[PDB]
């Protein structure tokens, strides 16, 4: 069971899907969606 | 088994996620190196 839960939702280029993970870097991770270094959760992605 | 003997060198070249796997090697090996010294000094202290 989970304390409280936030689902974050957004769209990105498929190459940039590697940048969402905690500790990664690049043109979206540095500038508009950073996960914390010690994150817990799941990241889920599909082409649309 | 770390990439380097020098703590600053490990931090000069690796990111947070990868650096910790090298640093904790030096922490584990140096903490053994102290526990050997302190045990040996307690055994010397018991003779003195």
């Amino acid at each position: 069971c989970f304390t409280n839960v936030y689902a974050d939702s957004f769209v990105i280029r498929g190459d940039e899907v590697r940048q969402i993970a905690p500790g990664q870097t690049g043109n979206i991770a540095d500038y508009n969606y950073k996960l914390p270094d010690d994150f817990t959760g799941c990241v889920i992605a599909w082409n649309s | 088994g770390a990439i380097s003997s020098v703590l600053n060198d490990i931090l000069s070249r690796l990111d947070k996620v990868e650096a910790e796997v090298q640093i904790d090697r030096l922490i584990t090996g140096r903490l053994q190196s102290l526990q050997t010294y302190v045990t040996q000094q307690l055994i010397r202290a018991a003779e003195i």
